[PDB]
């Protein structure tokens, strides 16, 4: 759908910590799909590090959302 | 052209600019970050020159202020200390330009910064920084004339076997005025 492809065009840049964080928060199997979709470089690091996240923080995460709201057309459920 | 008084002046202000930086990274990084303060003179176009291409640099002034001054921040710090506050630990600096959220969230990592510095000020000329523009590129910047003498304010952030660099330059252009009121009239 288009979602999950501006989220890929979009996560694509990030750093492998910023697509940990917003992958966290997204559901279980639309995760795999994003994260799958992204090369092999990433997969493993990504995955690594959605592993290593007993941290959270509740200022860049509303930053971040506050950030794909105003480039991707639309945040829904997971992040709310 | 600096006077070999007013130097131990700058000395003694951004030494304590360390201190309670020292503090403010090692609160961001979880864990220990020494950090120490070198001072030199140097042309604008000596300083510029020695900022790696891409860094994160943003040029800022404040209120009382008749100029802008720079503050840069060597990317290997930058995205470590972005790898922190995201529940990372921070083990890869990548070398490209930091992106919308890493800018926006690295901007007012380097305000609380830019305070202590304004702080550590505060006996000669408080202020409020307010940050101008953000730029990616020195050879962008070109604050003032190249020629110009500036105040080079280097920070040793170091911690693990890791260790950078804070610049905080301060332009002669913007130290004349309270040059002449502060160090020079009652003072002497």
């Amino acid at each position: 759908g288009s979602h999950m492809v501006q989220l890929v065009n979009f996560l694509q840049s990030e750093h492998p910590q910023t697509i940990a964080v917003v992958l966290s928060y997204l559901d279980p199997p639309v995760a795999a799909q994003i994260l799958g979709a992204l090369p092999e470089e990433l997969q493993t690091e990504v995955l690594k590090r959605i592993a290593l996240l007993e941290r959270t923080s509740p200022e860049v995460v509303k930053e971040i959302e506050r950030n794909l709201e105003k480039k991707i057309s639309g945040f829904s459920r997971t992040f709310s | 052209k600096f006077s070999k008084e007013q130097l131990r002046t700058f000395q003694m202000i951004h030494e304590n600019f360390g201190r309670a930086l020292s503090t403010y990274l090692s609160g961001r990084l979880r864990t220990f970050v020494d950090v120490e303060i070198s001072i030199d003179q140097l042309t604008y176009e000596e300083f510029i020159r020695s900022v790696m291409i891409p860094s994160f640099i943003v040029i800022f002034t404040g209120d009382v202020f008749e100029g802008s001054a720079i503050f840069e921040m060597r990317l290997d710090l930058f995205y470590t200390m972005l790898d922190i506050i995201m529940g990372g630990p921070g083990e890869n600096p990548p070398n490209r330009p930091p992106t919308e959220i890493e800018t926006s969230i690295m901007r007012k990592e380097v305000t609380n910064m830019l305070t202590l510095l304004a702080q550590a000020w505060s006996d000669f000329q408080y202020f409020i920084p307010s940050i101008e523009n953000v730029e990616t590129n020195p050879q962008f910047v070109q604050i003032v004339p190249p020629n110009e003498i500036v105040l080079l304010v280097t920070a040793s952030v170091s911690w693990g076997e890791f260790t950078s660099f804070i610049n905080v330059c301060w332009p002669f252009s913007l130290l004349e005025p309270l040059l002449e009121k502060l160090s020079d009239r009652f003072w002497m």
